[PDB]
């Protein structure tokens, strides 16, 4: 086949209200997350910036079960609108408009490398030989 | 001022059609100073934006739009310095908007528009402060232009005909520096449209007049080049020191 | 440059506002005055030139020369003057041609 | 009067002194002042050392704005906030399938592990910028105003525009490492398209 | 010609190609002449 | 410039020696020096060449085809197959410290073109090498008439307080970084 | 149920969505969409080795736009809301991304006038002015001083000292709230001239440079 077979005609509407503002969330195929695993999320702007702006920070499976950190792309509708298409049960088609995108990235737990009680002085002697052992002495 | 020792004056050859070589003075200011050329003209400064947009719709990707790694193959385009973006057949784009440059569409006397397969890039500038020149259009190895078009002009004596019909005629071009290293400019219509000694027939553009690259001093001597060079330097400064 | 660039400049940031000191304890003035400045198209006149009676006359570039003035033409501006007075009085808007 | 282009990277020797090659490009507004923006990317020739790394000619050093020295181009790939190489030498290369663009650019790699993190790396830039005391939110503010404005202004002062700041970067980076690798011809001064 | 070879004389002419290379000469000539004008009074003070 | 004279254009002509000798700047802007030949040397070139050998720099830099590092775990059994019967053949050679010396391997790779370039010799450049770094330095090669020049060396681990004696919290030195320090002084200090 | 809590469930469903970009003069006829919001049908056309999607305009949106489909490959799209109740939800992921083109309708003239059409402006440039002269009129005396005036009439500073009494218990007061003050904010509370305010805060008090030069003054600690 039907990819290579099939012939199907259906209605578009554009309705000029909605109730609920329509973003996309993009993520690096490279990581290929997945979705399954994600039991619950939660999702709240970034609080590095102290609303519409504000960046979002995705938490799934728990706090530290999986963090993301989405940024705001420059533009959305700069030149060409972007838009949802759905289908219906009707099987004509329903479009929304994206609101906003947002670039989402993977997180590192915790680690803490301070780099700043005595690390940016030690650079300064730094011969390239060690870096394990500040690690540990934290 | 800024940068100096070991870089002097002698000459560029790109100053070809843009600076009359005898026309300096013969005080140590000499190469220091230059004057224009006889039809050499100087970029005003235009926004690419508008074109840029009908480039997006023309199918030009977008910076953060696109992972530069996913479109290895598409030839990069650039604007005032700017990278606008990537085209996947370039040579279409270059040559549709040439056509736009031709249809005077698109500022001939302002945008400029480079291609280096070499790079695989393409520059575009609409800077202030460049320069340009009228050249003649040579398509198959021939001229654009037609002796009726000629009639044309005798017309504008008394009615109209301007040279801005002439330049949105699109026969003839102006071109700046950039766009003459892509070039391949002709020296004259009647020999180089010969082609039982073509070594060569790729040729783009042609001089209107190789007078055209003199200056209002040298242009009142004759036949400068029976004359050693120096002198037609000496007789630019005399020339401007006569009384009249 | 005099069609655009100037006006490029004015198009630019002349907009301020400024705002009164609070200078406290005063009373109960509901917060320290406020007050915008705003700009619009920029106006030139022709080449003229003001004799010492204060009037007007046109400026002859051979007059120029003549009398070693120097040749210009008065510029001009909308100005705007823009109350968020941070009062009760909000937009209140008041217009100048200087 | 006769100027250079700008918003053009040019790459010129710098061989009469410490410096092997080097990367510039002025980067002043459209129209709203022209500050000029002048950016160097020097290649350092002190082509050795001593028994600490064999090899330091390999230190590019970028020439910051305002800053009171010069900073690896790498640490300010770390204030872009991009940690994962892999993401960087995209912003270097879209084919880094050449073995030789790799190792030329591998002793930067060594660099960026002393600061990973992209508030060390703003400190640390502010840092080098002056000394606002202790206060450390300061020079990371000051660098981010600095990394918006007085970085690359002619492309854009806008947050947003900090990735697509850093696209124009790898190139110039990768316009200087093909000439520094050699594949690029050195840009002429005498030349008038390169002038304004 | 394309390095700047002036075949003809100057009876024959030249072509606009090598008169542009015979003027930048012109100025070799030329410039060496005007520096050397002004070190040669000085290098004298610094001998006399 | 209008001097040709078979060679190169040196002492740069007139005034600007003029004026760096009216100067008496501490060194020539263009330092040259004319050498003569007594006897056969005045008439033999290969005499002469022999002296342009003896006389004329030479960098390590300048002598090496290749340098490359290899993880060996074995100095006979190399992963080098084609040095392989190289190194195994050797014997005669104190393998007894070598069972602790750099399991990592650096190999270089010498220019032959190089060697008729200056007239030179696989046993001189083992014997410069040993001589500047010392005993320290495990110094093996292939026979000139091989398919390449290549050089293989070692650090020499002298089995004993060479072994984590007293962990002295600053790791003395890696390997992997020993054989860049080494190869960064072996092509920029020496020369032979 | 909370604020900061996404809904799965679009995700956790598998959900698909079109992506379509779409030119802004076809988005500005569809903001006139015809009826509830409808703008028009959508054709498409399946074959063994070439496939077509089209969209045709609503017969009043009027009063073909074919379809280029765009790869999603390597960027995983999903599209995630937010309500007018704030609430938040993840409707499902992006199966398809596409853009809207013009073909066989046009070369450049229209567009060009589309894009004149659009802009309807003078972009800002100084379109004369011509010439006038608007002399300023001549108030005979500063108007804000004037308005200055009127202001400066009600009342004056110049008052009486009926308070070798009713200052002093202002001072307990202000210097409950702090130990020591400014002089001139000592002049605020006070409207009497400061060289007699001067003769009070000496009578039961003494001042200070407090390490900052000023004035300041406090009450008697004995």
């Amino acid at each position: 086949g039907p990819s290579s077979q099939n012939v199907t005609e259906y209605v578009v509407r554009v309705p000029k209200n909605t109730t609920k503002k329509y973003n996309i969330m993009a993520f690096n195929a490279a990581d290929k997350v997945n979705f399954a695993t994600w039991n619950q999320a939660r999702l709240e702007r970034d609080l590095s910036n102290k609303p519409e702006d504000q960046p979002w920070l995705l938490r799934v499976n728990g706090k530290s079960g999986r963090k993301f950190k989405g940024i705001k792309k420059g533009g959305v509708t700069e030149n060409t609108s972007y838009y949802i298409f759905t289908q219906c049960p009707d099987g004509a088609f329903e479009a929304f408009p994206v609101h906003n995108w947002y670039n989402f990235t993977p997180l590192a737990r915790h680690r803490t490398l301070t780099a700043e009680e005595a690390e940016e002085e030690w650079e300064r002697r730094n011969k390239v030989l060690n870096h394990f052992s500040i690690m540990q002495q934290r | 001022r800024d940068g100096k020792l070991a870089k002097p004056r002698q000459l560029h050859n790109t100053l070809w059609g843009m600076v009359c070589p005898a026309e300096t003075p013969e005080g140590h200011a000499v190469g220091l100073v230059k004057n224009l050329a006889l039809m050499a003209y100087i970029s005003v400064g235009s926004q690419p934006s508008p074109i840029l947009e009908f480039l997006e719709e023309w199918s030009m990707e977008n910076l953060e739009e696109i992972s530069p790694a996913a479109i290895a193959d598409a030839t990069k385009i650039f604007v005032n310095g700017c990278w606008v973006g990537i085209h996947k057949d370039p040579e279409q784009l270059m040559n549709t908007l040439r056509k736009l440059r031709r249809q005077m569409d698109i500022i001939v006397s302002e945008v400029s528009m480079i291609r280096d397969i070499r790079e695989r890039e393409i520059r575009i500038y609409t800077d202030a402060g460049r320069i340009c020149r009228p050249l003649l259009i040579v398509e198959k190895q021939k001229l654009l232009l037609k002796k009726r078009h000629i009639d044309q002009l005798k017309e504008r004596e008394y009615n109209n005909y301007s040279w801005q019909d002439l330049v949105a005629s699109g026969v003839v071009e102006y071109i700046d520096t950039l766009e003459e290293e892509t070039v391949m400019l002709a020296m004259t219509p009647d020999d180089l449209q010969e082609k039982e000694v073509a070594y060569c027939s790729t040729y783009t553009h042609c001089e209107i007049h190789p007078s055209m690259i003199l200056g209002v001093c040298a242009s009142i001597i004759p036949f400068p080049d029976h004359n050693q060079s120096p002198r037609n330097t000496y007789q630019s400064a005399m020339g401007k020191q006569a009384m009249g | 440059f005099i069609q655009m660039s100037v006006q490029r400049i004015v198009e630019d940031a002349p907009p301020i506002d400024l705002q009164a000191e609070a200078q406290h304890a005063s009373g109960e003035v509901e917060e320290p005055p406020r007050y915008l400045l705003k700009f619009e198209q920029i106006y030139l006149s022709k080449p003229t030139h003001w004799e010492r009676d204060g009037a007007p006359s046109p400026m002859m570039p051979n007059e120029a020369r003549l009398r070693n003035l120097t040749y210009s033409a008065p510029l001009y501006v909308d100005i705007t003057k823009t109350v968020i007075k941070e009062g009760e009085e909000q937009l209140q808007t008041q217009h100048q041609k200087t | 009067q006769e100027k250079m282009a700008t918003n053009t990277v040019y790459v010129f020797a710098k061989k009469d002194s410490k410096y092997a090659y080097t990367g510039e490009c002025r980067s002043c507004l459209e129209n709203s002042s022209r500050p000029t923006s002048t950016i160097w990317v020097s290649m350092l020739a002190r082509g050795g050392q001593g028994a600490k790394k064999s090899a330091i000619g390999q230190r590019i050093v970028a020439t910051l704005p305002y800053i009171k020295q010069e900073v690896p181009i790498i640490i300010v790939f770390r204030a872009l906030g991009f940690v994962s190489d892999r993401d960087i030498l995209e912003h270097i290369i879209y084919d880094f399938e050449d073995p030789e663009m790799m190792e030329m650019v591998k002793p930067s790699l060594d660099e960026a592990f002393v600061i990973q993190e992209q508030n060390v790396a703003l400190n640390f830039i502010g840092s080098r910028g002056a000394k606002p005391g202790v206060t450390k939110e300061k020079r990371i503010k000051y660098a981010k105003e600095v990394l918006q404005k007085e970085m690359l202004p002619h492309v854009g002062v806008s947050d947003f525009c900090e990735t697509k700041k850093a696209y124009f970067l790898g190139y110039m980076v990768h316009r200087l490492l093909l000439a520094a690798l050699g594949r690029r011809e050195l840009d002429d001064r005498d030349h008038y398209g390169n002038k304004r | 010609e394309s390095r700047g070879f002036v075949e003809n004389s100057y009876l024959a002419g030249l072509t606009p190609t090598e008169f542009f290379f015979h003027a930048m000469g012109g100025r070799e000539g030329l410039i060496d002449t005007a520096v050397k004008t002004a070190e040669t009074g000085y290098i004298q003070r610094r001998l006399i | 410039f209008h001097y040709a004279g078979v060679s190169a254009k040196n002492v740069t002509l007139g005034v600007p020696r003029l004026k760096e000798l009216i100067n008496i700047s501490k060194k020539p802007k263009t330092p040259s020096l004319t050498v003569f030949l007594l006897g056969q040397s005045a008439r033999d070139a290969e005499r002469a060449k022999d002296i342009l050998c003896r006389l004329e720099h030479t960098t390590l830099r300048k002598v090496t085809a290749n340098t490359a590092i290899y993880y060996d775990p074995n100095p006979q059994s190399t992963v080098v197959a084609e040095d392989q019967e190289w190194v195994n053949v050797y014997y005669e050679m104190p393998d007894f410290d070598v069972a602790r010396i750099s399991p990592w391997l650096l190999r270089v790779e010498l220019d032959r073109k190089h060697m008729t370039d200056r007239k030179l010799t696989m046993e001189q450049i083992a014997e410069k090498i040993n001589a500047g770094f010392g005993d320290d330095l495990n110094c093996i090669f292939n026979d000139d008439n091989a398919e390449k020049l290549v050089l293989r060396i070692r650090i020499m681990n002298s089995d004993e307080n060479k072994m984590q004696e007293e962990e002295e919290v600053v790791d003395k030195m890696d390997d992997d970084v020993f054989l860049r320090c080494i190869e960064s002084n072996m092509l920029t200090d020496m020369t032979l | 149920a909370e604020r900061g809590e996404l809904d799965l469930t679009g995700a956790k469903q598998n959900t698909g969505v079109w992506l379509v970009k779409v030119p802004k003069y076809l988005s500005q006829q569809w903001a006139k969409a015809s009826g509830r919001g409808e703008v028009g049908k959508l054709r498409i056309a399946k074959t063994q080795g070439r496939t077509e999607v089209s969209f045709t305009l609503n017969e009043d949106l009027a009063n073909e736009h074919p379809f280029v489909l765009q790869s999603v490959g390597g960027q995983t799209l999903t599209v995630f809301t937010e309500s007018s109740s704030d609430k938040l939800s993840l409707e499902g992921i992006v199966v398809q991304r596409a853009e809207c083109r013009p073909a066989a309708s046009e070369n450049y003239m229209r567009l060009k006038r589309l894009q004149i059409e659009e802009s309807s402006k003078p972009v800002r440039l100084s379109q004369q002015l011509d010439k006038v002269v608007t002399t300023n009129y001549k108030p005979v005396a500063n108007h804000q001083y004037n308005i200055e005036y009127e202001r400066k009439k009600k009342e004056d500073g110049k008052r009486a000292r009926a308070d070798k009494q009713h200052v002093l218990d202002m001072l307990f007061s202000a210097f409950e709230k702090h130990q020591y003050y400014n002089l001139k904010d000592l002049v605020d509370i006070t409207k009497q001239p400061v060289v007699y305010l001067k003769e009070i805060l000496k009578e039961i008090g003494v001042q200070n440079v407090k390490g900052i030069h000023k004035n300041t003054w406090e009450l008697k600690p004995e």
